[PDB]
Formats: C-alpha cells, sequence, structure tokens
RNA sequence: UAAUUGCGAUAACGAACGAGACCUUAACCUACUAAAUAGUGGUGCUAGCAUUUGCUGGUUAUCCACUUCUUAGAGGGACUAUCGGUUUCAAGCCGAUGGAAGUUUGAGGCAAUAACAGGUCUGUGAUGCCCUUAGACGUUCUGGGCCGCACGCGCGCUACACUGACGGAGCCAGCGAGUCUAACCUUGGCCGAGAGGUCUUGGUAAUCUUGUGAAACUCCGUCGUGCUGGGGAUAGAGCAUUGUAAUUAUUGCUCUUCAACGAGGAAUUCCUAGUAAGCGCAAGUCAUCAGCUUGCGUUGAUUACGUCCCUGCCCUUUGUACACACC
C-alpha cells in the first residue's frame, strides 16, 4: 500500500482530458480516497521571430504560441493495482511519468 | 530657528586657492566652484572639517577655512580613504594625490604629454583632437568649433 | 458562530478581499486602521462607503481586508469596491431588504459604480509601434 | 451630533463634516448657483464630489464629458505638457492648494470661482476656416456651449501655465490669481485677453 | 456597424416562415426554441439567429411583411 | 535497442492524402507527362475520389524563360 | 541678485508686513521684499513657532498662512 | 609609420576642416533601374511555340 | 448690447468644407414663432441655449 | 487598548524611533557613515548626517516586524533606487549592501534581530516589545 | 453599413469565394468538479502590548472545514436587450433604463481574384546556367577591418528645469525565464564605499530565485530662478567582471573635468479611451555588452463621433491610334 504522485502532461488538450477521466474513473471504481485532479495554469511558450525570411519590406513580426498543460493525481494502492493502472491507460501524446514520492 | 543676526562679517566674493569663490552660496557648492574639487570631496571635507554644512560662505571665516584648505592639501593623513581622490598609483611614485585649481589643468596636459612621447595611439588620437574613447566620428563630433 | 461573509473587489490588477463579520465595528486594511492608508489624498475616497452609508450601520462589523496587486490606485479603489460589496452583502444575507435597496439607492445615486468593477482593461500592443495604437514614425525620404 | 467611537479612531471633523453634508474636502456644494445663463446643464456641480479622482467614464459616447462634474475637468487640464502627462494625483493636490488659496484671497466659495471664471471667459464668437479662392477667407461663427466651457477650461490652464514656467511663483499660485482674475475680469487674465482677441478678430471679420 | 448577414436574416426567415405557431415574443424562450428546431454548430451565430427572428416576429404582430 | 518499434498503414482514403497527390505529381513530371494533361488528372482524380474541392498550382519555369503559374481549380475551397 | 542673510532691516520690514497682506507663501515674500527663497522659509518657520500667522496648510513643496484672525 | 603618423603635417581634424566639401556628399542617388524596369534588358524575346510546347 | 439667448429646435446638417459648422434651428426663447437658421462651430445636440450679439445674418452653405 | 506598529503612522513612527534610538546611542557605527552614498544609483550622500543610519535602523526594524524573515539582498532591492545612467535610460541598482549588513549586524548586537532558519533574520521578543513601546508611545502623544 | 453590409428599386432569380461566421485571448460567474505545487477561517504550542476576551505574528505537514479571492475543464452569459424617437417606415441610427459588458464587447490569427520584372541565389544538401576548383573564389590558422572621418539624411535616448532637481521615509505590479552526463537563475551568510568576490542553499520548476519589495509615484526636508544643486557631453586616473586575448575606452564602479541646449525655422509623423503620453520590468540575439525590438504591467488625459478641403485608394460615366497596356 503505497502512497505514490502521477503527474500528466501534454499540448493535446481533450485529448489529455480524457485521459485524466479515465484516471479518475478507475480510481473511483476502485476508490482510494476521492483524490480529484489538480489543474496547474496552463505555461504558454512564447516565440517571436519576423515573418520576412530577408530583412526587406514591412516590418511585422509573429508570435507563435504553444500550450503546455499538466495536471496531477495521488493515489495510494497496491502494487499491482498501481502497474494494471499506469500500464492500461495510456495514450499518445500524453506524457505521464510516474514517482514514488 | 536657525536665523543668523550677524551684521558685518559677512562678506562678499572671497578667495581660496586661485579661483574666485563666490561668497553668497552654500560652502559644499562654493569648494565646487573651486576647480580641481567637485560636489561629493566638497561635502566630505566640510563634514570632516568640522565646518558648520547648514550656511553659505560669508561666515566659516580664516581659521576654518584654512582647515578646510590643508585638508585638501593633504587628505591622507586624516582618514580619506585612497579611492576617493581623483589620482592614484600615478606616473612614477605611486602615492595617492589629488590635484587642484591650476595643478590639475598642468598634470592633465601634462599624462597627455606622457603618453604622446611614447607615442601611443591615444597620444596621435589626442594630437589630432578627435575622439580618444572607442566612439564613432562617422556621425557625430560634427562642428567642434 | 462567528457570522462572517468574503467579498472581493477588483481594480485593473488589485484583488481586495473582505472578511465581514459581526463584532463590535471595528473597519481594517492590511492589518492596519483604514484612516492610515498611504496616498494621503484618497483618505476620503476610503471614506466614502463610510459617509455615504452611516457610523451606526458600521457601529456592530468587523471589517479586514487583504491586498494583493496593482498599483497604489488600484489598491485604493479595490478596497473601496471590496468594502461596499462587504456591506451590501452582509445586509442581504442577514438584515432587511428595504435597508440594503435603500443602500443600493444611495451607492447607484452617487457612484462611481462603487460596487461593479470597471471592464476597462489594457488591450495587447501590436509591433511596428511602442504603443497599443501608435506606430513609429516614417521619412518618406 | 451622534459620534459613535470605535477600535479604531475616525476623526471627528471628517466624521462630522461628511456626515452632515457630501462637501468637497471641507467645501459647501450647495449654495452655487450659475449667475448667467446658456451654461446650464453643462457645467456639472449639481453632483458634489470628495475629491476629483474618479474612474469614470467620460469618452466613450458623445458628452459623458459634459455629465463630468467641472472639477475633474479643471484637474485633467492643469495635467498638460510631457513633464506631468501621467500625474492627476499630484495635480488634485495642486487643485487643493488653489482652492485655499482662493479662500484666502476672497472669503467667497472656490466652486463658485471657478464657475465664475468659466462663465466671464467662454468666446462668445469664434471664426471658422473657409476654402475661398485667394486669401483663404475665414467667417465668424457663434460656439456652442460645450465647446465654450472646453475653451474656457483650456484658456484658464494654458494661462497658467505661461504665467508660470520660468518664475518663483507656483502652479497654485499663478492657476488662483488666473482665476480671481477670470472671475473678476479685470484685462489682466490670459484667459479673458484671448476671450477679448477672439471676439475682436470675429467681429472684424463678420 | 450591427447590420445582420444573409447568414442570419436566411435562417430568420426561414425559421419564421415554417414555424411561426410555436415561436414566442421573447428571446430566451425563442433561442431555446432555436437550439432545438435547429441543428446550429455555433452559439454566438444561435443567438444572432434568435435576435433577429425576435425582431422579425415583433414586425409580424404589428403589421405585415413584405418578404 | 528494441525501445522504438516501427510499423505500417495502408493509408486509408488514399485519394484525398494532399502529400500523396504531391508525390504522385513529381512521378508524373519526373516521367515527363505534360503539365496540362498530369494536372488535369490529379484534380479529376481527388474530385471522383471524393473531396469536395481540389487545386493545384505547379509553378515555374518550363520551356520559356518567363515563368507563370497557372491554377487548375475544381470543386469548392473555403479560404479564411 | 537677492539678499538671503537677515541684516535687520529685513527683519524689521517683515516683522512690519506680516499685516500689510493676507496670503502668506514663499513666492509672496520673494515677490514681496527681495529675499533668497531659504532665509524666507526660515522666516516661516520662525513665524508658525510664534505665529502671527496662522496655518491653513503645510507642505514640503508650499505653505500656505493667513493672518492671526 | 607610428612616428610618420604623429610628425605629418598634413593629418588633423583643423587641416580638414580647413578644406572644403564636395558635392558628391550632397548628391542623392542614380535608380535609373527601377526608373526603366518593365522594358526587357536581356533582349531574349519569349516565342510563341515556347509558351506553347512548354505551359 | 443686444445679447440674445437661442434655443435650438432641429440640427439642420454638418456643413463646412472641413466639416464641422453644424447647421440648427434656433427659436428665441421670445417669440414661438420666430425662428431662424443657424452656422455654429462646437457639437450641438436639441434643448441647449446658445447665444447671439447679431441675429440678422442667415447664412447658408460654406465654401 | 490594543497596540500596534501597523496601527501607528509609519512616517511619526519612523521619526520618533530615530530619536529614540538617538538617545541611547549603543549602535557602534562603522567608520565610513561619512563617505558612503547609501546606494551606486545615488550621486549626493544623505544629508542629515547625524541621524540618517539611525533613521535607517529604525526603517529596517520595522521592516523586519512587517516580514517573516529578509535578508540583505532583500533590504538592498527596497533601498535600491534609479541610477541615472547619463544619457541612457534609467535603471533599478541595489542600495549599499555594507552599510545594510553593518545596520542588520548593529541591531542584532543591539538584540533586535535574529537568525532565523531557512536563511535570513527574523525579529525578536525584545525588539518587538521595545518596539510596541515606543508604538504606543506614539500612539498616546496627543495633548 | 466597418463591409458588394443589408434594405429597397428592379430582366433578373437563386448561389459560391472574400467580409461576416470561425478560432485564440481579456472582461462576468457566491453555478458543478476539485486542490500540502494557491489561498481563507478555526482548533493546538508560543511571542509581545494591553491584559478586559482582543490585535499583530509565527508554526512543512498538530488537525479539521471551505473554494470568495488563484488555477481551468465542462458550461452559461449579449442578442443593440426593453422602451421612446426618426427613417421608404424598411435597412438601420440617436437617447434613456437594465446589465459585468451596448465602440464589429475590446484586441488579434487566418484572410478571395490576382498581379508586381517588389526583396531574398548571403537561410537551406531548393536550384538551372555560368565562373572557379590546388599559388583554390573550398576549408583552416594569425593579425587588421566591418567602429575609420571636411559633410548631408533617417529612427531614437538625455535635456533645456520648481507641473523640478537632491537626501531620507512609505510601499505597489504583470509578462516570462532558469542547470546532466554540466556550469543556468541564484536565496542566505561573510569581506568590500562600490562594482564585485568566497562558503554554501534551493529549483528541471503555481514548490526556489520571487511577493521578481521595479520605476514613475506619495510625505518630510534642502535648493530659490541663477548655464544653478538643470544638463552630464567631452575628458584624466584607479578599482573589478566576461573571455585565449579589452589596445581602436567590451562593460560596470569611484573621484575629477561641467561643453552645447533658456521650448526649437521651413516642414512633417503618430493618435479617438485604460487611448495618446509618462514610467519602468522581463524575453530575443548573449561569455560580456540595449540608448534596439518583441511583450507586460503602473500612472493615465485633451478633442471628435464628422467631412471630402488637402493627400492616397476604390467604383461609375466618359476618351484612346495603348494591350509588352503611359516605363
Ligand atoms: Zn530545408
Amino acid at each position: 500500500i503505497i502512497k505514490i504522485r502521477i503527474t500528466l502532461t501534454s499540448t493535446k488538450v481533450k485529448q489529455l482530458e480524457n485521459v485524466s477521466s479515465n484516471i479518475v474513473k478507475n480510481a473511483e471504481q476502485h476508490n482510494l480516497v476521492k483524490k480529484g485532479p489538480v489543474r496547474l495554469p496552463t505555461k504558454v511558450l512564447k516565440i517571436s521571430t519576423r515573418k520576412t525570411p530577408n530583412g526587406e519590406g514591412s516590418k511585422t513580426w509573429e508570435t507563435y504560441e504553444m500550450r503546455i498543460h499538466k495536471r496531477y493525481i495521488d493515489l495510494e494502492a497496491p502494487v499491482q493495482i498501481v502497474k494494471r493502472i499506469t500500464q492500461i491507460t495510456i495514450e499518445p501524446g500524453v506524457d505521464v511519468e510516474v514517482v514514488v514520492a | 530657528s536657525l536665523v543668523v543676526q550677524e551684521q558685518g562679517s559677512f562678506q562678499h566674493i572671497l578667495r581660496l586657492l586661485n579661483t574666485n569663490v563666490d561668497g553668497n552660496i552654500k560652502i559644499v557648492y562654493a569648494l565646487t566652484t573651486i576647480k580641481g574639487v567637485g560636489r561629493r570631496y566638497s561635502n566630505l571635507v566640510c563634514k570632516k572639517a568640522d565646518v558648520d554644512l547648514h550656511k553659505r560662505a560669508g561666515e566659516l571665516t580664516q581659521e576654518e577655512l584654512e582647515r578646510i584648505v590643508q585638508i585638501m592639501q593633504n587628505p591622507t593623513h586624516y582618514k580619506i580613504p585612497a579611492w576617493f581622490l581623483n589620482r592614484q598609483n600615478d606616473i612614477t611614485d605611486g602615492k595617492d594625490y589629488h590635484t587642484l585649481a591650476n595643478n590639475v589643468e598642468s598634470k592633465l596636459r601634462d599624462d597627455l604629454e606622457r603618453l604622446k612621447k611614447i607615442r601611443a595611439h591615444r597620444g596621435i588620437r589626442h594630437f589630432w583632437g578627435l575622439r580618444v574613447r572607442g566612439q564613432h566620428t562617422k556621425t557625430t563630433g560634427r562642428r567642434r568649433a | 458562530a462567528v457570522p462572517s461573509v468574503q467579498t472581493f473587489g477588483k481594480k485593473k490588477s488589485a484583488t481586495a478581499v473582505a472578511h465581514v463579520k459581526a463584532g463590535k465595528g471595528l473597519i481594517k486594511v492590511n492589518g492596519s486602521p483604514i484612516t492610515l492608508v498611504e496616498p494621503e489624498i484618497l483618505r476620503f475616497k476610503v471614506y466614502e462607503p463610510l459617509l455615504l452609508v452611516g457610523l451606526d450601520k458600521f457601529s456592530n462589523i468587523d471589517i479586514r481586508v487583504r491586498v494583493t496587486g496593482g498599483g497604489h490606485v488600484s489598491q485604493v479603489y479595490a478596497i473601496r469596491q471590496a468594502i461596499a460589496k462587504g456591506l451590501v452583502a452582509y445586509h442581504q444575507k442577514y438584515v432587511d431588504e428595504q435597508s440594503k435597496n435603500e443602500l443600493k439607492k444611495a451607492f447607484t445615486s452617487y457612484d462611481r459604480t462603487l460596487l461593479i468593477a470597471d471592464s476597462r482593461r489594457p488591450e495587447p500592443k501590436k509591433f511596428g509601434g511602442k504603443g497599443a495604437r501608435s506606430r513609429f514614425q516614417k521619412s518618406y525620404r | 451630533f451622534t459620534p459613535v467611537v470605535l477600535a479604531t479612531p475616525i476623526p471627528e471633523e471628517v466624521q462630522q463634516a461628511q456626515t452632515e453634508i457630501k462637501l468637497f474636502n471641507k467645501w459647501s456644494f450647495e449654495e452655487v448657483e450659475v449667475k448667467d445663463a446658456s451654461l446650464v446643464d453643462y457645467v456639472q456641480v449639481r453632483q458634489p464630489i470628495f475629491v476629483a479622482h474618479t474612474a469614470g467614464r467620460y469618452a466613450n459616447k458623445r458628452f459623458r464629458k459634459a455629465q463630468c462634474p467641472i472639477i475633474e475637468r479643471l484637474t485633467n487640464s492643469l495635467m498638460m505638457n510631457g513633464r506631468n502627462n501621467g500625474k492627476k494625483l499630484k495635480a488634485v493636490r495642486i487643485i487643493k492648494h488653489t482652492l485655499d488659496i482662493i479662500n484666502v484671497l476672497t472669503d467667497q466659495n472656490p466652486i463658485q470661482v471657478v464657475v465664475d471664471a468659466i462663465t466671464n471667459t467662454g468666446p462668445r464668437e469664434d471664426t471658422t476656416r473657409v476654402g475661398g479662392g485667394g486669401a483663404a477667407r475665414r467667417q465668424a461663427v457663434d460656439v456652442s456651449p460645450l465647446r465654450r466651457v472646453n475653451q474656457a477650461i483650456a484658456l484658464l490652464t494654458i494661462g497658467a501655465r505661461e504665467a508660470a514656467f520660468r518664475n518663483i511663483k507656483t502652479i497654485a499660485e499663478t492657476l488662483a490669481e488666473e482665476l480671481i482674475n477670470a472671475a473678476k475680469g479685470s484685462s489682466t487674465s490670459y484667459a479673458i485677453k484671448k476671450k477679448d482677441e477672439l471676439e475682436r478678430v470675429a467681429k472684424s471679420n463678420r | 456597424g450591427r447590420v445582420r448577414t444573409k447568414t442570419v436574416k436566411r435562417a430568420s426567415k426561414a425559421l419564421i416562415e415554417r414555424y411561426y405557431p410555436k415561436l414566442t415574443l421573447d428571446f430566451q424562450t425563442n433561442k431555446r426554441l432555436c437550439d432545438e428546431i435547429a441543428t446550429i454548430q455555433s452559439k454566438r451565430l444561435r443567438n444572432k439567429i434568435a435576435g433577429y427572428t425576435t425582431h422579425l416576429m415583433k414586425r409580424i404582430q404589428k403589421g405585415p411583411v413584405r418578404g | 535497442p528494441g525501445t522504438i518499434v516501427l510499423y505500417a498503414e495502408r493509408v486509408q482514403d488514399r485519394g484525398l492524402s494532399a502529400v500523396a497527390q504531391a508525390e504522385s505529381m513529381k512521378f508524373k513530371l519526373l516521367n515527363g507527362l505534360a503539365i496540362r494533361r498530369a494536372a488535369y488528372g490529379v484534380v479529376r482524380y481527388v474530385m471522383e475520389s471524393g473531396a469536395k474541392g481540389c487545386e493545384v498550382v505547379v509553378s515555374g519555369k518550363l520551356r520559356a524563360a518567363r515563368a507563370k503559374a497557372m491554377k487548375f481549380a475544381d470543386g469548392f475551397l473555403i479560404h479564411s | 541678485q537677492h539678499a538671503v542673510i537677515l541684516d535687520q532691516e529685513k527683519y524689521d520690514r517683515i516683522l512690519k508686513e506680516v499685516p500689510t497682506y493676507r496670503y502668506v507663501s514663499v513666492s509672496v515674500l520673494v515677490d514681496r521684499l527681495k529675499i533668497g527663497g531659504s532665509l524666507a522659509r526660515i522666516a516661516l518657520r520662525h513665524l508658525e513657532k510664534e505665529g502671527i500667522i496662522k496655518p491653513i496648510s503645510k507642505h514640503s513643496k508650499q505653505a500656505i498662512y493667513t493672518r492671526a484672525t | 609609420g607610428n612616428e610618420g603618423a604623429i610628425r605629418d603635417k598634413t593629418a588633423g581634424r583643423r587641416n580638414n576642416r580647413s578644406k572644403d566639401v564636395t558635392d558628391s556628399a550632397t548628391t542623392k542617388k542614380s535608380n535609373t533601374r527601377r526608373a526603366t524596369d518593365r522594358h526587357s534588358r536581356t533582349g531574349k524575346t519569349d516565342t510563341k511555340k515556347k509558351v506553347n510546347q512548354g505551359w | 448690447t443686444p445679447v440674445t439667448l437661442a434655443k435650438v429646435i432641429k440640427v439642420l446638417g454638418r456643413t463646412g468644407s472641413r466639416g464641422g459648422v453644424t447647421q440648427v434651428r434656433v427659436e428665441f426663447l421670445e417669440d414661438t414663432s420666430r425662428t431662424i437658421v443657424r452656422n455654429v462651430k462646437g457639437p450641438v445636440r436639441e434643448n441647449d441655449i446658445l447665444v447671439l450679439m447679431e441675429s440678422e445674418r442667415e447664412a447658408r452653405r460654406l465654401r | 487598548p490594543g497596540v500596534s506598529v501597523r496601527d501607528v503612522a509609519a512616517q511619526d513612527f519612523i521619526n520618533a524611533y530615530a530619536s529614540f534610538l538617538q538617545r541611547q546611542g549603543k549602535l557602534e557605527v562603522p567608520g565610513y557613515v561619512d563617505i558612503v552614498k547609501t546606494s551606486s544609483g545615488n550621486e549626493m550622500p544623505p544629508q542629515d548626517a547625524e541621524g540618517w543610519f539611525y533613521k535607517r535602523a529604525a526603517s529596517v526594524a520595522r521592516h523586519i516586524y512587517m516580514r517573516k524573515q529578509v535578508g540583505v539582498g532583500k533590504l538592498n532591492k527596497l533601498y535600491g533606487g534609479a541610477k541615472s545612467r547619463g544619457v541612457r535610460p534609467y535603471k533599478h541598482i541595489d542600495a549599499s549592501g555594507s552599510i545594510n549588513r553593518k545596520v542588520l549586524q548593529a541591531l542584532e548586537k543591539i538584540g533586535i534581530v535574529e537568525i532565523s532558519p531557512k536563511g535570513g533574520r527574523r525579529i525578536s521578543e525584545n525588539g518587538q516589545r521595545d518596539l510596541d513601546r515606543i508604538a504606543a508611545q506614539t500612539l498616546e502623544e496627543d495633548e
């Protein structure tokens, strides 16, 4: 019966949301405390650069944005139940890291 | 409360170290009007020579004026730090000086002449009269007169 | 016990959280009495809901305000909005509707909106100029 | 007067004065009437104000600036030139000082002297431009009351500025003496000199 | 300014033409009706449809339209 | 070794793939088909395979020194 | 150029032009009699220490004073 | 080099200011190849069958 | 001096080559039926009181 | 009926506590109190030479009371100013770390501040006690 | 109408692209879900003053409860809403009231037919052809230059001061960024006027730097209209950091030197509300160097809700011997 932390992050919002729904779902048929997920502020990777490949024309700029979304859920679970969750729940793009402490 | 009731010994423009010192301005800025010496060293000289900071140049008469002048000619003996003077580790002696009213121009021209005689690029630039610090003369420096 | 309520006030970036409870009747900002806020000219501006309402309505409440963000004018406006909202929320939840409605009448009669945040927000800056609408000077020659 | 003393002090001076009447700092916003017609509904003195610092939206629609009370307009016209484009807390301090100098120069109400100054320096007949092939002739034209009030305030503050750029006299003293002369037009105020040259050139060009 | 476009005008005229008895004179009810009897894909567009529908219904109950 | 594994797929709806169309026209132009010929081949192939709009903008110099760009459009294309 | 040191003729003047006008300030003193500012401020401090003038308000930029009654 | 540079009587800001200024400093431009750009400069006229046999 | 207090009824239109001189319909607060056109420099609504020193100009479009 | 430094005004308290610390005087100021400019962002040394360090001491004491734990870097950031870099625009440069650390350790050898865990210095029981007593005498200074 | 935006008139009737719609963001939510990586209240222990119960604190897990304030998933909310007036009585516009919001709700992203002999061969192992290809026009090492100065032009920064400068005191943001098979952001302590240096500490980051305790700003003092304590340009000496290397000052700090400018001619730029303007901060290139640019926040106004007078662009009607299209 080990108390672990499970942090997920991605750039794809709805894929991340259904991953989190799957995690809270399976925790809730096998209840541990309740542990609803907590929402970090979204990190906006801004990259600003020139439109023009050369240095001619009207000086116009661009701002590309990456959005990083990150959530965490705590689980207090045996070993086989931890392994079943962290190996069954898997989707592309969403990087999930599981830590013991 | 600092009204001064003195009548006769207030004096007009006075003399200290080959300079016309204004007699109706504050003592720190009259020392600033003395050449070779600026505001912060003037204030330190007044505070340290125990001269009354609050008032102009009419009193702060002779005996503190010679205390003032001796503290300028030999700052180093009385706990003025070495970094507070204008010239240190000088040229051929290494002991720390402060140049005053005429010695400042005499000795700035002297070390300019020193580097001119060592035939430095700084010397050639000063001889030509162009900008001796690294500066762009392409666009500025017009109308030297 | 402790019949308390929590309200807020929002200027451009200042948030002021005001805790209003039923006690002896004191009024305080950031652990200090409000007669000690330092713009020293907007002392009347923090006095505004006090002197609109009346001291007897303030004579039985303790309001404590915690203050974050924004410049000093943003602080004083967030305080004023937060304590006016605290008065109207306490009077809504504990006392009579004519009392709160007459106070709303006074507030909207004198109002610099007094209870609702200014929707004015700083628009983002565009390229080609150092301001939101101003652009760099051109020469043509 | 029924003061209520709390743990926090809330001093009795502001207690009594601003519980009894919504003043200025300490100045009555009643008993003030616009001495002349043609300027009512625009010079807003019917609603009292404690301090001219208000976050009021005035430039959205047509004439919410005409709805705005006049003392804030005096501050926001004192706000000009690039040295102090921004410092209206300080401008409010200046305006309070001007009102005090008004009180010491004359016992009457400082908002009333402001009203009298605007009334006596609103320019009654301006002159507009016409194409007019040749010398580009101009033609006289009367002025809407809000433009009257606006140009009046502009003349007040520009006269104070030009008379107090490089002088020992402060902005508060200069604006106060300009306000006194504009209340009693004595052919000394910059605002009424500008008004008089406007009427003279318009009467000549009509 | 606030000129309504061909999309909202065309949809509002078709809806008012074929659904006159069920429509009401209020915006809230009418926009719920538009939600149910139209498979519209945009929320702000839905509100615009309902607003022009309500205005045209006001004009219908006041008098005849030439449209 | 063993931490990455490749896999393959036929691409369902192979007709409505823009990179596939560009690759096919690279192939036909390398074969030496006429520009007009082959480009109409792709536009009609896309429209028959079942898209809602298609366009090709072959652009460059072909036989003259001057370079033009003739646009073969068929179907319905949003642009904003 | 002005006079910044009270030579007692400016002193017994300012003692007899306290009642001549109403509005006392630094610039008012400077224009009414030629005193170089700082001495006028010292005179204001002396006169508020013992007031034949009363304060309407004090400010580090400007001080507004009226006669005693 | 060094001694010649310091002993050259020609060099100096004062001598440069003594000399006058030419008009090429205040001339503006010669934009001939932007004034005439529609007209072909290669001279290679594009011909009908090249266009047809190509595009 | 014959100062005249006027009262606008309707606005006629924004004449002026640059487009600032508004034409309005002034009554003169003494006779309901005595009215005339006026050219005004500033911005104008209904129900405001203007002032005239010459009430006999009767002007028209400015070029 | 309840006294705190929050309940007393800033300027009058800071002046009264400066005068109080002048009247005791056990501060052991460093020797270079007249040379310094209190920051590299200044150009003139302080005017009131006889009490500028003690006004600084009163200021630091009030800051330590109002906050949990701050250090010399935070004090330099607070008492820094705008540096006039000539023709270049102004910039925020921190204050004089030497005189800030000297006033911190002067208050420490008085016994007003102490070393707190996780770094920094925090207020002491007797420092807060005498600060509250002076906050009192400033509250009941009314005639 | 912002709009070929829509009414209407009507040999046209229906449509499609562009506009709009759409998306992203800033506004509102006491409504759901939450949260020791965010706060709040209370219960312990403890400090002080008053002790008359209180106020101010601390307290990494002493525990409980909550989500108003922080975050954002699902949603809602505004649609010129209601009324009055005008209009072809329509499209719409003006005002009032309500509401967080009545400027296309503010601001962007993408943006049709097309062209231009517009710019880039110096971004590309994208490139045809040409030139060169070993005394190389390839690559690599050393040094210099790109910064050189009689002068002309363009973008900016500091200023010409008291609506200020100088010294203390008060304290107030937001956008972000930050190190593994290496040397990032640096807290705290200690030395030093300062710049900076040494011991460590924390952070792969809502955890720490950091509440980025920023500047402008407020109060109290000094200065008193003087080329002045405005201004800090030129200029000399020393102390440090970065880097193999600072000389042609890299940059920072200290002292000294104290120029011109007293508001700017002809002209001309930008701008309609959290706007101009003032004021700073972060990121980019970075070992170092920001007077630049991109974003953000603080303080925050005047005047107008029009017109074709000027200047550009569009459409229509006209004229054409032009169609490579007035080059
Ligand atoms: Zn590539």
